[PDB]
RNA sequence: GCUGCAGUUAAAAAGCUCGUAGUUGGAUCUUGUGGAGGGUUCCCCGCCCCUUGCCUCUCGGCGCCGGCCCGAAGCGUUUACUUUGAAAAAAU
């Protein structure tokens, strides 16, 4: 079935930093999935990636760092509105010093911090740190 | 499981080893070829895994018999893999 | 760790494994810090200047700091290739 | 003819009817007609290589494409042979039509095929900048400032016909489309 | 993960990465095209003419050959069934199920198994009728049904 | 090393082949898979002598960097291996445990047999595992000679070879002793030993 | 117990399967730079095809040397979403 690809994406991702691993192959690829592994990799949480392109939805090769503590996904996508984002990233996020929610707005997939800097909301999606 | 393996860049016979699809890239395991009957004189062009019987034309009318698997040949001589 | 002044506020800095990148606690009594000696390059003979590595307990538990010194050695010359 | 060879391309261009000429020129002997009867192009163009080389584009209306390919190796080296020094690069030219949700206003025209889609003429590009080497496999590698970086991977077949005008691929790309892409012959053939 | 089944299993196929035709080929797009109709009128199944074609010719997939499927090559002609194949077959399982049913009425078994292909029957006609292609007054009635399939 | 100085010669893998320790055992675990060339016709695995090779080095290299000679304790409890342990750490100054390990003699400060070493040789992961155990108390690193059915747990330089046979074992800790003595110093390079490898193979009662 | 609980043994998964409503649903359809606000690429004007944008004319005020031209009329298939304005008694 796989109702949600960016959900098992994440979990598989999340599974093996536990482990040590210094690579992991995720699949099928997504546009969302790329966009959420750029913000994620834009802060320095994980490495590059790789895509490998089958003519079907194709997989991606992710090198893992060892900084990255917890990603995760909200389950349904819920609307987010520029003032409920306190109190989500006080549910969320384990500090006020770190760790990113990451939302997609009529302006791209980005993160909170971004977000209020140009005044948008959205829809949520995840949150890693 | 070495903790440190490289999964973009895998062995030249360990991605032959596995499934059809789970390897990196899908890969059929079958293949064409060229079969000669011993009698009548062509190039009939075969599936490896036919399932049909093939006759070449009149003569011995019978070339290869379905399985299970890959398909065998009666006695049709000097049968080559074509290529990519 | 620093302030908004600039300063430096904390008790010590951990060190980190040098095959996971996570930090080793202070009460992980099976970390180690293996230490290898650097060989004069003519006559292979030690010569002070050493290379030293740390593996937390962990991935030594699973049975991978043998896999793991090896990667850290052949990344770092000490083996240069071809293993 | 030569004059009107590069109908809706604005027929007197100075390097495109040289080209124009010469090369219809060398069609009307009667040496080799056999593989050939006299088919339109639309463009041309010249364009410098980091390699400081010169490799020019020959623009060919897509209903002939096939009918190109089919020879595409006697005509390169006699077009080569005769502006020596250069390479020499065909491409069907297609069409990009804007988003019709949003890159240009809707007015309710038509669907939109997938055809002329971005991708995949950006794909149709690539495929006919290295025919003789058939596409086996694809790959990106997005690196750590936000750009990406294309890898081909052709056959191992074929292989002494390409990697010398190897270099120019990157340049030609990077013109049209503007991404960075490389060439390799993969591990091995498997 | 079987529809009606307690089992799974991926016996599926894998055609390749290289979409081009084979560089060798005895054929040509219109002879495929000749070679199918001539298939077709003898009342071969789409699914059939493309093992044969796949069996005895150089023809690994039609579609890379000659551009469109085996069907919509069948109707650019008029030479596709009024009802597609999936649903023949199931009608004509259905039929002969309840055939047996109708001669020993002690098999249970075979109660339940009618009831299943029935299922797969109704789910099916219910996705045919959404597309147009059959008409919003179909409908699988078991006498009507063993009509059909002559 | 990646050096000629350090490089295997011709004299040594006669002594290997004649000793018999590239022969492996006949169950491999996917921890020594990377020391294994081929399984033989029959089931048995082959060792690879260069990787042994570079391996018994980087345990050389190991052991010469630890300053004070009589923390490098060693030690054997199967019959095999108590004269080469007691030859070895009479070469270099070692100290050696054969016999019984009596528990808690790492973490125990009471007992008189409690030491606190800086490295652990071993000539059995799989028969000497108490000495293991207890070196996961008090952060103490480990080399181990592995039979290609050895469980890499806690060991930190597996070298392989076969562990079994009593020329093999002798064999390889006289390599370890040699290559140790030449690079602190001491037997410099280009000379042959004056010890014999067989004043370090088991005894196996005499007639 | 939505945030946020439980169902091997403490209370607890219908004997089993099918099935309409209900809830949920795989991948895929345009990108760099000239000036300009924030760095030394990157995020309002426009160039490789388009980059509010096609138009069809018409009357109203606007250039210039009877003639020459852009803003004004439809609007981008629609929605949900998100930001912003308007309009919502006081008391509390
Ligand atoms: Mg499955
Ligand atoms: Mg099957
Ligand atoms: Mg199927
Ligand atoms: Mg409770
Ligand atoms: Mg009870
Ligand atoms: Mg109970
Ligand atoms: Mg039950
Ligand atoms: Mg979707």
């Amino acid at each position: 079935v796989r109702m949600n690809v960016l959900a098992d994406a994440l979990k598989s991702i999340n599974n093996a930093e536990k482990r040590g691993k210094r690579q992991v192959l995720i699949r099928p690829c997504s546009k969302v999935i790329v966009r959420f592994l750029t913000v994620m990799m834009k802060h320095g949480y994980i490495g590059e990636f790789e895509i490998i392109d089958d003519h079907r939805a194709g997989k991606i090769v992710v090198n893992l760092t060892g900084r990255l503590n917890k990603c995760g996904v909200i389950s349904p996508r819920f609307d987010v509105q520029l003032k409920d984002l306190e109190k989500w990233q006080n549910n969320l996020l384990p500090s006020r010093q770190f760790g990113f929610i990451v939302l997609t707005t009529s302006a791209g997939i980005m993160d909170h911090e971004e977000a209020r800097r140009k005044h948008t909301g959205g829809k949520i999606l995840g949150f890693f740190f | 499981m070495p903790l440190a393996k490289d999964l973009l860049h895998p062995s030249p016979e360990e991605e032959k080893r596995k499934h059809k699809k789970k390897r990196l890239v899908q890969s059929p395991n079958s293949y064409f070829m060229d079969v000669k009957c011993p009698g009548c004189y062509k190039i009939t062009t075969v599936f490896s895994h036919a399932q049909t019987v093939v006759l070449c034309v009149g003569c011995s009318t019978v070339l290869c018999q379905p399985t299970g698997g890959k398909a065998r040949l009666t006695e049709g001589c000097s049968f080559r893999r074509k290529q990519h | 760790m620093q302030n908004d002044a600039g300063e430096f506020v904390d008790l010590y800095v951990p060190r980190k494994c040098s095959a996971s990148n996570r930090i080793i606690g202070a009460k992980d009594h099976a970390s180690i810090q293996m230490n290898v000696a650097e060989v004069d390059k003519v006559t292979g003979r030690f010569n002070g200047q050493f290379k030293t590595y740390a593996i937390c307990g962990a991935i030594r538990r699973m049975g991978e700091s043998d896999d793991s010194i090896l990667r850290l050695a052949k990344a770092d010359g000490i083996v240069s290739k071809n293993f | 003819s030569a004059k009107i060879v590069k109908p809706n391309g604005e027929k007197p261009d100075e390097f495109e009817s040289g080209i124009s000429q010469a090369l219809l020129e060398l069609e009307m002997n009667s040496d080799l007609k056999a593989q050939l009867r006299e088919l339109n192009i639309t463009a041309a163009k010249e364009i410098e290589v980091g390699g400081g080389r010169k490799a020019i584009i020959i623009f060919v209306p897509v209903p002939q494409l096939k009918s190109f390919q089919k020879i595409q190796v006697r005509l390169v080296r006699e077009l080569e042979k005769k502006f020596s020094g250069k390479h020499v690069v065909f491409i069907a030219q297609r069409r990009i039509l804007p988003k019709p949700t949003r890159k240009s206003r809707t007015k309710n025209k038509q669907k939109r095929p997938r055809s002329r889609t971005l991708t995949a003429v950006h794909d149709a590009i690539l495929e006919d900048l290295v025919f003789p080497s058939e596409i086996v496999g694809k790959r990106i590698r997005v690196k750590l400032d936000g750009s990406r970086l294309i890898k081909v991977h052709l056959d191992k077949a074929q292989q002494n016909n390409v990697e010398h005008k190897v270099e120019t691929f990157s340049g030609v790309y990077k013109k049209l489309t503007g991404k960075d892409v490389n060439f390799e012959f993969p591990e091995f053939q498997l | 993960g079987r529809m009606h089944a307690p089992g799974k299993g991926l016996s599926q196929s894998a055609l390749p990465y290289r979409r081009s035709v084979p560089t060798w080929l005895k054929l040509t797009s219109d002879d495929v095209k000749e070679q199918i109709y001539k298939l077709a009128k003898k009342g071969l199944t789409p699914s059939q003419i493309g093992v044969i074609l796949r069996d005895s010719h150089g023809v690994a997939q039609v579609r890379f050959v000659t551009g469109n499927k085996i069907l919509r090559i069948l109707k650019s002609k008029g030479l596709a069934p009024d009802l597609p194949e999936d649903l023949y077959h199931l009608i004509k399982k259905a039929v002969a199920v309840r055939k047996h049913l109708e001669r020993n009425r002690k098999d249970k078994d075979a109660k339940f198994r009618l009831i299943l292909i029935e299922s797969r029957i109704h789910r099916l006609a219910r996705y045919y009728k959404t597309k147009r292609v059959l008409p919003p007054n179909w409908k699988y009635e078991s006498s009507t049904a063993s009509a059909l399939v002559a | 090393g990646a050096l000629d100085v350090l490089q295997m010669k011709e004299e040594d893998v006669l002594k290997f082949l004649a000793a018999g320790t590239h022969l492996g055992g006949t169950n491999l675990d996917f921890q020594m898979e990377q020391y294994i060339y081929k399984r033989k016709s029959d089931g048995i695995y082959i060792i690879n002598l260069k990787r042994t090779w570079e391996k018994l080095l980087l345990a050389a290299r190991a052991i010469v960097a630890i300053e004070n000679p009589a923390d490098v304790s060693v030690i054997s409890s199967r019959n095999t291996g108590q004269r080469a342990v007691l030859k070895f750490a009479a070469a270099t100054g070692a100290t050696p445990i054969a016999g019984r390990f009596t528990p808690g003699t790492f973490t125990n400060q009471i007992q008189a047999a409690f030491r606190e070493p800086r490295l652990l040789v071993v000539t059995d992961p799989r028969a000497d595992h108490q000495p293991l155990t207890e070196a996961s108390y008090v952060n103490l690193p480990t080399i181990a000679l592995c039979n290609t059915d050895s469980p890499l747990r806690y060991v930190d330089i597996a070298i392989p070879c076969n562990n079994k046979g009593a020329h093999s074992v002798g064999l390889m800790w006289w390599m370890l002793a040699r290559e140790v003595l030449r690079m602190r110093g001491t037997i410099s390079r280009e000379h042959p030993w004056e010890v014999m490898p067989d004043l370090y193979f088991y005894r196996d009662p005499e007639e």
